[PDB]
């Protein structure tokens, strides 16, 4: 039982790095620089 | 980028706060009051802490043997009888000095 | 009737209290609770009945840092205990002897000596006070130390049996260590009647190579103290033919008033893998018990003398065995006696089998031992300690810390010279009039 | 009960104790907001020693920051977590100090020092049993080098018993952005050997170091380096926050760390630092977390600590190992390198276990180390601070604040004298 | 437990020592992700050996591939096995030594060193009982040859007890593609013999001639003459990985190889090395392998020992066998080629057998050998950097490293000696 719960807890980790590089991916699609403002005669 | 490794809160992948309103103060009387409905096989599948590995291995319900529900701790049980005189003696001198 | 009360200070105490309570809660059948609802006395040592029909230990859990308590109030046992009885404080002495016996200790001293005297008020005729604590830390150090002191002059007479953790000769937790076990031995001299040093490298030792477990912890160590003091009070707790009670075990137990530190040792320890190809008697575990390796302390028997050997078999044996077993021993120059102890073994005899704890490790077993034996090897654990001590004290370092915590700093040299004095007289009880 | 009251100075401060705070709300739950919507009934448990109650189930911060300049503050109340402190105790002044050490340590210290006090007495009060103070700061500006020693020597006398814990940001000669840095440096050490129960030495070049080899982090800002100072200083105090087989806490290592009062300088290291390409390739374990502490590259001093002899060594573990692998660990570096420790303390190490493994990670340690390569940077740093100082350069600004000369001449002997006595315990026959 | 550290020095070394990495991946099944995809279980017993374990079923090389050119290692971490190994194992300058012995040894190799220091000291540290070391490099170049002798030389003194391997490369007269070749070779050897405890001399003249007439391949590149060496040093080590009748390990052959120090030069054999022409024709016996061993053809050394005296002889067989004819076999050898063995030396031939056949084969068979015909080539080498040396020339080189001319003397009088006292071995009463 303790080493399938360790297994268990490795795909857990496999699956949030794949979630994480999935929206890195969307957020590499997004494009911006605002930052909060453009410069006022823009 | 330091931790881009999978975050895995702990408590989060493995009542009370009903009865405390997750109020600090509430929590410290409580636990000096007793009143934790839920217990740490109670709400946690894999045990957190050392004492909670340590008290893993029981049931909260009053009408429970681990005799029962695993038959090896069945052992013979020799116990010494109290006899009559000696409850009469024990709970005279407890009560009354004399 | 027959009773002991558990005054277990610090985190060792407090974790080595739980352990032995659960312990105790699974052979007598009391529910988490605290009840016994299977529908007499043998608890009666222990428990205690209340009003309604439930059972409080008496134990008073001391610790000077709160979590420690506050995971007990938390655990499973919290309806079990009684909230009184377990004592913290809001700072703990920091592995600081001084803060533990002169700035902290004194504002807990009151309220702990109530308590005591609430469960001793509840007890009518007490056997003993079972006093657990380590050496090395600052709580269970110096406040452990004061409570003698109280203790001895509050009840002059009563057993007062001591588990301390002793530091290890090579591994330490700790650095600052050796100036509060140096400063404790004093009290531990004074005003202990028996003491149980144990050392948890030796446990390490014993438990890899007998109970196959590669990676303990705390907890591995605790079940195994909890045998030990569990086999103890097992003559006072379960029928037996050769009932041991504490005082006849106090007694043919130490040669000189200055001489009360024999070592345990439990015998079998094996894993239930290991158990299964062997044939377990009296003759095996008895002399597993002498094996340099099962000893629980650091220390090799076989360069000093037994005094005294006190041996408490347990479970389905037979005094037959008993006899032959001790009689192969003493038919042996393997075991050094001294020339003015030709019998040295005080046998103690209980029915019931130790029982077994799921989530341990020992195997169910129909019988085992114990072993406590005063022998003289015991003086060069000391001298170890002098040695580190002085070339500690030498440089003076880490003095400042106790002396602005307010103690003066000739009680060092004191005790220094105490401890020499004390394995001065393990020396002269070593040489034989031959 | 036992309370941090977290003392903030400086640019360099502001922004450390800021990703300080967001590593620790997240340990303890908190969203940006304040409230708690966690499942750790262990994270309430001891929420109190850092954060103070507050009405409809919000935390806030017992933290107070200082900055004698406006424009640090609003990047503090405008980040990842600005909203979370409040506005009252945010103090700062109207005028910076321009990296003059003197002028926030006496022409305009003196007129905020006295809001600051006032407000660190109520955190005081506020709190049952105060456990002791903690600042962050760097000795290479003006108000944490300057007024962040005005702060501390007043609550001193104040708070004499309580410990004061400092994480000081020490200049590096590698790479330095001041030129009136020494003078700087040098009148603040003298502050900090007389009033300090606890110093961290802490530098940006070895921050630089280990994110360009062990993390090859193309381009790091200070946010990294921030969160390096942030995960060392959650590994001091973690013991206090979560129970532990072995417990501990600051006072247990203080007085298990100081040998001799004039020494409070340690060297905090951390074990779990692996890059992208070593994750795959791993197995963590106990003695992992040794190998990559012991490493002298994995330092975030400035000196290697094999021109020196260990002292004392402090390793907080956090996480479940087993004990035997623990102790047999400290022990074996101790037998195999006979030449790096002292010989007169033997068993240097000390060792504490808190059961709660860090955020994000499954096993960790912290070190804190007590070293004669201290000593390294102390004389390296009076090798330019006699070159400013032979020649009398950059002196008026210093001397039109009203000081004498003379505080310069007992600044650098005082701290020649402590070098002086820190060389003698290297070389010291035990026997 | 048991457990070996790969080195790898050098172009050679580091193609090499991929092929030696995949071939025993191939044996103990691990796929080129890195986890376990075998069926039997001593497939994964003594797995320890030679891989370190990483979580989540991941095995990674305990090697430390050394280059002083970066452009290597890009085409070992682009091969079908690239990615198995670590990348903080990879240690690479940015500067190569252009076949010059000196700028590897002393200039250019001191600033390396510490970084292979400290990743040996890591892994042979990892491993609780280490067996010893293992380097394949080549003589002919500036690392392997060069540095590849520097980190030799410090680990000796750092790890005296544990033993150590070299399938070192050396050059051929008849074939060479390195003028300086003799000035490296010449500046090695004496390395060697100071801190060595066994040597395979690998000669690629021999190998191409193998491949023309044994296998009759038309086109041999590289890599079967990477194959042919990494099938030898498989079957060194696999009795130690594998349980066998009659075991064997390192320290079995070394101690039971060599009779003096002085002496550690070896002559490495595969015994199944047969045509696609040839397997249809062929029927696979114990007498046939050993047939095919004792030929000189077979051997992919450079000389021959025909001309020589058989010192000691190793054979290591592999594979489900019954071993009366392998008794037999030795003692038909050792009586009929009676004056090619010494006579101070009765049962000069030391036998192991390894019960776990090779994959893909039935029987297979190595032998390790050391003879009086090694002499050969260093008396050779010895012809050629002597005439070199005479007139000074392509001195300048390893003169601006900051070296003296004395090192070039004594490296000459030290194999001078080598040859002189290991003829006298020869013509011993
Ligand atoms: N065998 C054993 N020893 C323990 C255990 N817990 C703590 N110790 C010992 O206790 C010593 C340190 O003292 P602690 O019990 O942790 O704390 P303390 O006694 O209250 O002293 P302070 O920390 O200063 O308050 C260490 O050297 C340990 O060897 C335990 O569960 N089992
Ligand atoms: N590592 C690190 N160093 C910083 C950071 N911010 C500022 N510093 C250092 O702080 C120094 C400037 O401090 P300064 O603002 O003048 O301090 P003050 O006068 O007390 O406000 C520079 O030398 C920086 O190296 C940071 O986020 N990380
Ligand atoms: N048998 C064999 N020889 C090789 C291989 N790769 C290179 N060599 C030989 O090695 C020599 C060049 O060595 P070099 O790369 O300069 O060694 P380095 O200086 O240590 O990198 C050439 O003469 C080749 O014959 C190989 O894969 N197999
Ligand atoms: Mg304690």
């Amino acid at each position: 039982a303790e080493k399938e719960e360790e297994r268990q807890e490795f795909e857990a980790g496999l699956a949030a790095n794949k979630a994480c590089l999935d929206k890195i991916q969307r957020i590499l699609s997004e494009n911006q620089a605002l930052s909060q403002n453009v410069h006022p005669m823009r | 980028n330091l931790y881009l490794l999978g975050y895995q809160h702990y408590f989060q992948s493995k009542g009370n706060y009903s009865v405390h309103q997750n109020s600090h103060e509430r929590y410290q009387e409580a636990v000096r009051k007793v009143l934790l409905k839920t217990f740490p096989n109670q709400v946690f599948r894999v045990p957190v802490t050392d004492a909670q590995n340590f008290s893993f291995w029981r049931s909260n319900i009053p009408g429970v043997r681990p005799e029962k529900a695993i038959p090896w701790i069945k052992t013979p049980h020799h116990c010494l009888i109290k006899s009559p005189m000696t409850r009469f003696v024990d709970h005279s001198h407890l009560n009354d000095k004399t | 009737m027959r009773e002991c009360i558990s005054i277990h200070v610090g985190q060792a105490g407090v974790q080595i209290g739980n352990a032995c309570w659960e312990l105790y809660c699974l052979e007598h059948g009391i529910q988490p609770d605290g009840q016994m609802p299977s529908d007499d006395d043998s608890f009666n040592t222990f428990f205690s009945e209340t009003g309604a029909g439930k059972h409080v230990p008496r134990a008073v859990f001391v610790d000077l840092e709160p979590t420690v308590v506050d995971e007990v109030r938390t655990g499973t046992y919290r309806q079990l205990f009684h909230p009184e009885q377990l004592i913290t404080g809001k700072e703990d002495a920091a592995n600081n002897y001084a803060r533990g016996h002169y700035t902290i200790g004194k504002e807990i001293v009151d309220l702990v000596l109530d308590r005591i005297r609430k469960l001793a008020d509840l007890c009518t005729g007490l056997q003993g006070f079972l006093i657990f604590h380590s050496f090395g830390g600052g709580t269970g150090s110096g406040f452990a130390s004061l409570l003698m002191e109280r203790l001895s002059v509050d009840y002059g007479k009563k057993s007062k049996l001591e588990f301390a953790i002793y530091p290890a000769p090579q591994v330490s937790t700790a650095v600052v260590e050796p100036y509060n076990s140096i400063l404790t031995t004093h009290t531990t001299l004074e005003h202990s009647d028996c003491a149980f040093m144990v050392d948890n490298e030796a446990i390490y030792d014993i438990c890899r190579r007998n109970l196959d477990i590669e990676r303990p912890t705390y907890t591995n160590l605790n079940r195994l103290i909890g045998q030990i003091v569990s086999s103890i009070t097992a003559s006072l707790r379960f029928d037996g033919a050769l009932n041991v009670d504490l005082t006849e075990f106090q007694t043919n137990l130490v040669p000189y008033p200055r001489i009360h530190f024999p070592l345990a040792t439990y015998a079998p320890v094996i894993s239930a893998e290991k158990a299964y190809h062997e044939q377990l008697s009296v003759a095996e575990i008895t002399n597993a018990c002498f094996e340099p390796a099962n000893q629980m302390v650091k220390c090799d028997p076989r360069h000093g003398k037994y005094m005294a050997c006190c041996m408490l078999y347990r479970g389905d044996v037979v005094p037959k065995d008993v006899n032959a077993a001790i009689a192969t021993i003493k038919t042996k120059r393997t075991i050094q006696f001294v020339d003015w102890c030709p019998t040295g073994f005080k046998v103690g005899i209980n029915y019931q089998p130790p029982t077994v704890v799921p989530g341990g490790d020992l195997a169910k077993v129909q019988r085992a031992v114990c072993m406590l034996s005063n022998t003289t090897a015991i003086a060069e654990a000391w001298a170890r300690l002098d040695h580190k001590f002085d070339l500690m004290y030498a440089k003076r370092a880490f003095v400042h810390w106790y002396v602005g915590e307010g103690m003066e700093e000739g009680e060092f040299s004191e005790a220094r010279e105490d401890l020499a004095a004390l394995e001065k007289d393990y020396e002269e009880v070593g040489v034989d009039s031959v | 009960m036992r309370e941090i009251v977290h003392l903030q100075a400086g640019q360099c401060g502001n922004q450390i104790g800021a990703k300080f705070w967001e590593v620790i709300s997240d340990e303890h739950g908190i969203d940006p907001t304040g409230t708690y919507h966690g499942d750790s009934d262990l994270q309430l448990e001891r929420i109190n020693v850092y954060y103070n109650e507050a009405t409809g189930g919000k935390y806030v911060p017992r933290a107070v920051l200082v900055d004698l300049e406006p424009g640090t503050m609003d990047s503090v109340r405008s980040g990842p977590f600005g909203q979370i402190f409040r506005p009252d105790n945010f103090v700062f002044g109207q005028s910076g100090a321009g990296n003059n050490w003197a002028k926030g340590h006496y022409t305009e210290g003196a007129e905020l020092v006295d809001s600051v006090l006032d407000v660190v007495r109520k955190e005081a009060e506020s709190c049952d049993c105060l456990q002791g103070f903690q600042l962050t700061h760097s000795l290479g500006g003006g108000t944490g080098s300057g007024m962040g020693t005005l702060l501390i020597s007043k609550i001193r006398e104040e708070y004499p018993d309580r410990i004061m814990n400092t994480f000081s940001v020490v200049p590096s000669p590698k790479v330095s952005d001041t030129v009136v840095e020494p003078y700087n440096a040098t009148l603040s050490v003298h502050q900090l050997v007389e009033n300090t129960d606890e110093t961290y030495c802490i530098d940006n070049e070895a921050l630089y170091d280990i994110c360009f080899r062990t993390l090859k982090l193309t381009t790091p800002t200070y946010g990294d380096l921030n969160h390096l100072v942030s995960a060392t200083m959650s590994g001091v105090t973690t013991c206090l926050r979560f129970p532990g087989q072995l417990n501990a806490d600051l006072r247990k290592l203080a007085v298990n760390m100081v040998p001799f009062p004039r020494l409070h300088f340690f060297m905090p290291g951390f074990a779990p630092l692996t890059s992208r390409g070593s994750q795959q390739y791993r197995a963590l374990t106990v003695p992992e977390l040794t190998q990559q502490m012991f490493d002298a590259k994995n330092m975030m001093a400035a000196c290697d600590p094999r021109h020196g002899r260990y002292l004392t060594v402090a390793a907080v573990f956090r996480g479940r190992m087993s004990m035997k692998e623990v102790d047999e660990q400290m022990l074996n570096v101790q037998n195999k390198n006979s030449s790096y420790f002292v010989e007169w303390i033997p068993n240097n190490v000390k060792t504490a276990v808190c059961d709660i493994p860090p955020r994000g990670l499954k096993m960790s340690a912290t070190f804190i180390g007590n070293s004669t390569a201290i000593q390294e940077l102390f004389k390296r740093i009076s090798e330019q601070f006699t070159a400013m100082f032979r020649r009398k350069a950059f002196l008026h600004w210093y001397t039109g604040e009203g000081m004498d000369e003379m505080e310069f001449t007992e600044a650098e002997s005082n701290m020649n004298d402590l070098v002086s006595e820190y060389q003698q315990y290297q070389d010291a026959t035990a026997e």
